[PDB]
């Protein structure tokens, strides 16, 4: 915060092994794909300051969403198709199928 | 409730359609709520399997109605036979599934 590059320097101790425990992290909705260590300098009106950056790549797991939103939608669409086999003279049944599926 | 509709008269197309549609939509609502009960795990739970099988049974009941209706006034003995056989093949199969399911999971 207060010390510029004339007062303080930052570096990763190990420079690639400085961060441990990334492979031992279990997220319920995500998977860590990659992590990166960066060493740079930033500039504000008050001077230039050292900065380190630790970044993670997170890929989302889609199983929960297969079970939550996709499969109900596929099933409601197939339910909608069920009406094509009812005879076309039956109006109330086909209207019930169509209206229920559309509004759902 | 979805199997109750096997005892209705097949001339009552709107009624059995109401049965099938309402039961499958109720199963969808129940599945959504139950999957909203617990955290967002990417795998399926035992309750998810029970719900999927119950949904399959309900949808199969609706499909049986569709088949019966497709075979009415074109081959009536066949639709009568299908209704009569379903009236005993659905509840027995669901009882057997419940037995196997609870035996598998309540032993663990
Ligand atoms: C996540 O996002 C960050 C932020 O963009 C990514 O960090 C970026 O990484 C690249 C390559 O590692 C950096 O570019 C490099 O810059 C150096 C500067 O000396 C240059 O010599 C190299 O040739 C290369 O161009 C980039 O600076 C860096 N971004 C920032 C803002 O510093 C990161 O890669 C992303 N992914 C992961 C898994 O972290």
């Amino acid at each position: 915060y207060g010390y510029t590059t004339d007062d303080i320097e930052f570096y990763w101790r190990g420079d690639d092994n400085a961060v441990t425990g990334v492979t031992k992290i279990e997220l319920p909705q995500f998977s860590i794909v990659d992590y990166k260590l960066i060493t740079k300098k930033v500039v504000f009106s008050t001077g230039s300051y050292p900065r380190l950056s630790l970044s993670f790549k997170l890929k989302r797991n889609i199983g929960y969403f297969i079970l939550q939103t996709y499969m109900p939608s596929i099933l409601i669409t197939i339910l909608s198709w069920v009406s094509f086999w009812i005879n076309y003279d039956a109006s109330a049944a086909r209207v019930a199928l169509g209206i229920t599926t559309v509004l759902t | 409730l979805s199997q109750v509709s096997f005892w209705l008269n097949r001339e009552s197309v709107p009624a059995r359609t109401v049965f099938g549609v309402t039961t499958v939509l109720t199963m969808t609502t129940l599945s959504i709520s139950a999957r909203n009960s617990l955290p967002k795990v990417a795998y399926a739970t035992a309750m998810d399997w029970f719900i999927a099988v119950c949904y399959a049974f309900v949808f199969s009941a609706l499909i049986e109605f569709a088949t019966v209706n497709y075979f009415t006034k074109s081959q009536p003995a066949r639709a009568a036979k299908i209704d009569r056989l379903s009236r005993i093949a659905f509840p027995l199969l669901f009882g057997i599934f419940n037995l196997v399911y609870w035996a598998t999971y309540l032993n663990r």
